[PDB]
DNA sequence: CCGGCACTGGAACAGGATGTATATATCTGACACGTGCCTGGAGACTAGGGAGTAATCCCCTTGGCGGTTAAAACGCGGGGGACAGCGCGTACGTGCGTTTAAGCGGTGCTAGAGCTGTCTACGACCAATTGAGCGGCCTCGGCACCGGGATTCTCCAGGGGATCGGGC
DNA sequence: GCCCGATCCCCTGGAGAATCCCGGTGCCGAGGCCGCTCAATTGGTCGTAGACAGCTCTAGCACCGCTTAAACGCACGTACGCGCTGTCCCCCGCGTTTTAACCGCCAAGGGGATTACTCCCTAGTCTCCAGGCACGTGTCAGATATATACATCCTGTTCCAGTGCCGG
């Protein structure tokens, strides 16, 4: 029954961890306010997918979010994902 | 006098380094603790598989890497080389999300 | 069964299972009656499509001097051909990376 | 127990040994080609269905499966694959 | 020389005479602003009124500001002051008696409606006797505002190459109207003036006896 | 000797803002029907020869073309205002389409 | 009986009207040859699918539902014709 | 047919045809079988989405001193509601025009 | 005359729901087609999502429970909280009597 | 009024330091192969209807013709907006010393996915019957267009009482 | 010293004036009223899909210890956002004359939508057998670290061009 309450984990997306994604995309010079907006952009994309994964799960009467609920939730938004079983 | 590389090169030569490897660029445990927490608002006491947390990391990375590709075109549109916070909102608003 | 068994994929000269395509069509709630020359036509297309994304992946994997094929070679053989890049436009390939590309304005002088 | 899980693995592997005899393929790569095929299949059949339903019919025939290709594959694929299919269909009858 | 100007039928609105008709609109061809119950001046001077920035006349029955919108400035008719004073050799001219501000609704310009053919006939008739026809303003085609026979106290408005007020063109209730506004705020006592352009049909024998540094020119040249 | 008194012409930016508020209130179609109809019949003459169009089939392409262009010119304007301008140039449409996805 | 040059029927004021409804205040002078190039490639991708939907039914008339289905195939649903 | 007839709409208390929705679910190739409370549920979610749009359409048609809903009011009805604009995001309503909106940096300053 | 064949629509149920929320207004002919098409377009989405739900789980039936989940997946935040209510009420009122 | 002992600016390339690459030992865990077994695909009939084929009827697509007139085309002026060039200073890139969790191996464990056996309520299927829904025919009237008095207001109108310049 | 025939601040006789009240008339489209026919309700029969109750076993959560790669501050100096000013040019508004879009007709025939009638092509059962999936296994392609070999980046000490400015 150990439900260790979680809090303020969005700060695990550090500053270098965002500079690396910006580099992979082709960005040369990064400003100083992008770091607080990329987290806000990510925490919104994540909800719209985890909500649908949990919905697909509740309908099958289970308790384990599986690796196909996520693939279906993504395919439902026009973001098909190859490689994890389809 | 430790040879002091000039600004604009240590970034320009790691651009061309991160565009040849295909690893994952975010930390595993710090990312996993976040997915498990966003999913407390929808149902208490959930359980994630091992391959369900790796299916979201790749989607998130492939979303951000292709948001920054479009940011880096608005910034060049305005005749700049840096990308401010007002470039991301234009990209999203033209795609159709905001 | 006086005659000997002859698979329905050899009558056509194919390698994809016309016997299994037909069943997946019938038991997939796509229509009431399923014709008899439909799976023979669909398998011939499925087999031609998977023999154009592999003829390019082989060539992409031989410029890195390798013998096996890994996901990176599929992303390279897909985003470098203008027809497959339009067919598989909104699709992510896990462990794919991105295409080497750096804008022409940021370069030094 | 551990009943089955069918896939197109042993056919994609057969097609590989025709275009590149001295070549292998990794597990991950295989699990991508499998999904590619499972995805194109129900993207083509899901159009033959709607065609047959728009014309108030009940049979999926070669004509529906062929038109569903010109509405899916772009440009030269739509012109190569169609000829690749009318060969198999022709050879099947004369057998 | 204490005589007075020849009589002119003082009038408050326009009168139709020729072959032209009226295009009175209904309460569906009038634009609607974005103001709202707000400070003392809704649709006011500084108020960012959509209609006021676009030179339209607000309407009391369609605007949300009720009836006190200060854009209704072609019915209140809160005009300038004391009439003809004496000038040197011009006819009479005019002047102001009460001070005004910058960009205020100075009096309108109102008279009779005449068409082009009646206009050419009237000027050619007035030309044989060389009566020196002077009152003839136009706005659009087949519609010319005349102030010769009758008009208002806007007819003795003097010309200059360095004016003080200007002649705009507003749209009031489906129709187009001409209203003169101020360039620069002035205390009471400077004779109001505005420039205008001409159209020569014969020759040019007129000079700008107004008085300024470059104002010599001609009655059709700046 | 004979002259007229013409009023001062509208300041630049008035007859362009009146139309913005006028056309954003009507609902008509904005391209001439016969010139748009000859164009369709010319374009479709490259796929199958000698075919016929229905009266409400030529009238359905026209209500989609307009809603495509009117929605493209709303996303061009934002790029122009982004680059600190007022005028939309030939290089705003390309960025609009590129970011949107069509190219 | 062939046709040609009819792309000049999308005239200059006809594009200014569409722009004004969009919301633009000033307009360059080379937009008029670039808009005719965006339009002529939106019409082809739709008339192609309309003619295909027609040929599949052995007809000779591009009816009004062919166009609606061809527009639905590209995520541009159109209400009010079927 | 030995008793008095009643429709299945009046049983649930709806105004949409529970008899016609069942037929479309059957003859449309959605699944091999169809439960018994699927049409009764699917019609009560269609009358609600229709009421929610016709009410806003009537409200926006009242505010032009008009008494009849025409295709412009349906456009102005969805484009201003934050959820219906998202349900009908990629949908064109024939002869609807657009929304009144001028960018705040184009207006003549002072 | 060949007695033209009947073609069905929701043009008389759209016209009955209107007189419950506005007892005096009307509706236009070219603006009834839009509501017809809206119903025909929303019915198909909510049915074609229940189809896939019942197929992922290896079932063979649409019930009053695939439709409830398809609605939660299709409708946005607040819409999908009164629609579920109206549904789960119009079935309780039907299974009772 | 243009120049000479000695001054002042403009250009470039080796020389390090770094970084990416060249060829090898070594090794290990994942890919490619048989092997045995089951279940799903192939062969042969039989019965019912969905679609191919021919012939009709009439809707409606395309084709001229003329006439009124609103929208497209063209050229002239004048001023606001796009673009280049300078100048100041603020914020981000780079390198280094250090603190803080991420990553990698064992170990335990138990919660829950997965699989199989009964069996019972629930939906497909058939016959019949009657009432709802669709096409067609009449309506009525709420509103667009005109008049008719005609009320509220002025306006052109010459005229009833002051006014006076001389008049008496 | 008083008075009178013409002459002006004011007035009102009609005429006008023009616009609110109120009333007819004529309609595209909508709103109701019957004849019809065929799809939805009722009532039963029947067979399979789905709901429970076990029962095995595996894989997700939780812990602990150790090493070291990555996050974090911190300082500097520099390339680059951002404001300002000047200039000129190209896009907008205002006329004039030209052209072809709209509208209202009449007119002849292509082909879309039905209907009747007779195949032949697919669903559906049995019967039988081989293709494909899980399991255990060997061995070799690719991933590490080591060492050395050139590309790239950056600068500072030599290297022409012209004169600093003073003058006779
Ligand atoms: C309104 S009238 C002026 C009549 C009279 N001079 C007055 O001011 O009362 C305008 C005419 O006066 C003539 N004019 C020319 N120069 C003038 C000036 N400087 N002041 C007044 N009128 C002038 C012009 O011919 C013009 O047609
Ligand atoms: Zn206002
Ligand atoms: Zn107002
Ligand atoms: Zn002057």
């Amino acid at each position: 029954r150990h439900r260790k309450v979680l809090r303020d984990n969005i700060q695990g997306i550090t500053k270098p961890a965002i500079r690396r994604l910006a580099r992979r995309g082709g960005v040369k010079r990064i400003s100083g306010l992008i770091y607080e907006e990329t987290r806000g952009v990510l925490k919104v994309f994540l909800e719209n997918v985890i909500r649908d994964a949990v919905t697909y799960t509740e309908h099958a009467k289970r308790k384990t979010v599986t690796a196909m609920d996520v693939v279906y939730a993504l395919k439902r938004q026009g973001r098909t994902l190859y490689g994890f079983g389809g | 006098k430790p040879h002091r590389y000039r600004p604009g090169t240590v970034a320009l030569r790691e651009i061309r380094r991160y565009q040849k490897s295909t690893e994952l660029l975010i930390r595993k445990l710090p990312f996993q603790r976040l997915v498990r927490e966003i999913a407390q608002d929808f149902k208490t006491d959930l359980r994630f598989q091992s391959s369900a947390v790796l299916a979201l990391q790749e989607a998130s990375e492939a979303y951000l890497v292709g948001l920054f590709e479009d940011t880096n075109l608005c910034g060049i549109h305005a005749k700049r080389v840096t990308i401010l916070p007002k470039d991301i909102q234009l990209a999203r608003r033209i795609r159709g999300e905001r | 069964t006086r005659a000997k068994a002859k698979t329905r994929s050899s009558r056509a000269g194919l390698q994809f299972p016309v016997g299994r395509v037909h069943r997946l069509l019938r038991k997939g709630n796509y229509a009431e009656r399923v014709g008899a020359g439909a799976p023979v036509y669909l398998a011939a297309v499925l087999e031609y499509l998977t023999a154009e994304i592999l003829e390019l992946a082989g060539n992409a994997a031989r410029d890195n001097k390798k013998t096996r094929i890994i996901p990176r070679h599929l992303q390279l053989a897909v985003r470098n051909d203008e027809e497959l890049n339009k067919l598989l436009g909104r699709v992510t390939i896990a462990q794919g990376g991105v295409l080497p590309n750096i804008q022409s304005v940021l370069l030094p002088k | 127990r551990k009943t089955r899980k069918e896939s197109y693995a042993i056919y994609v592997y057969k097609v590989l040994k025709q275009v590149h005899p001295d070549t292998g393929i990794s597990s991950k790569a295989m699990s991508i080609m499998n999904s590619f095929v499972n995805d194109v299949f129900e993207r083509i059949a899901g159009e033959a269905s709607r065609l047959a339903h728009y014309n108030k019919r009940s049979t999926i025939t070669s004509r529906e499966i062929q038109t569903a290709v010109r509405l899916l594959l772009p440009g030269e694929l739509a012109k190569h694959a169609v000829s690749e299919g009318t060969k198999a269909v022709t050879k099947y009858t004369s057998a | 020389n204490s005589r007075k100007p020849p009589p002119y039928k003082h009038i408050k609105a326009n009168k139709v005479i020729g072959k032209v008709q009226i295009q009175v609109a209904d309460l569906s061809e009038i634009p609607r602003c974005n103001c709202k119950p707000a400070d003392e001046n809704p649709c006011g001077l500084e108020s960012e009124c959509l209609n006021r920035m676009l030179q339209y006349e607000c309407h009391p029955q369609v605007c949300p500001a009720g009836d006190r919108c200060q854009n209704q400035c072609f019915t209140k008719r809160l005009y300038p002051d004391a009439e003809i004073i004496k000038t040197e050799r011009r006819g009479w001219g005019l002047r102001t008696k009460r001070s005004i501000k910058k960009g205020e609704f100075v009096n309108e310009y109102v008279g009779e409606l005449i068409d082009e053919e009646e206009c050419r006939l009237r000027i050619k008739r007035a030309h044989e006797n060389s009566v020196t026809n002077f009152y003839m303003l136009t706005v659009t085609k087949d519609r010319i505002i005349d102030a010769g026979p009758k008009g208002n106290y806007s007819r003795f408005m003097n010309h200059s190459c360095n004016p003080n007020c200007e002649t705009q063109k507003w749209t009031v209730n489906g129709d187009v109207r001409v209203g003169l506004f101020a360039l620069c705020d002035i205390p009471a006592g400077m004779e109001l003036t505005f420039n205008y352009n001409l159209d020569c049909l014969g020759n040019g024998r007129t000079e700008c006896h107004c008085g300024a540094d470059n104002c010599s020119g001609f009655l059709g040249v700046r």
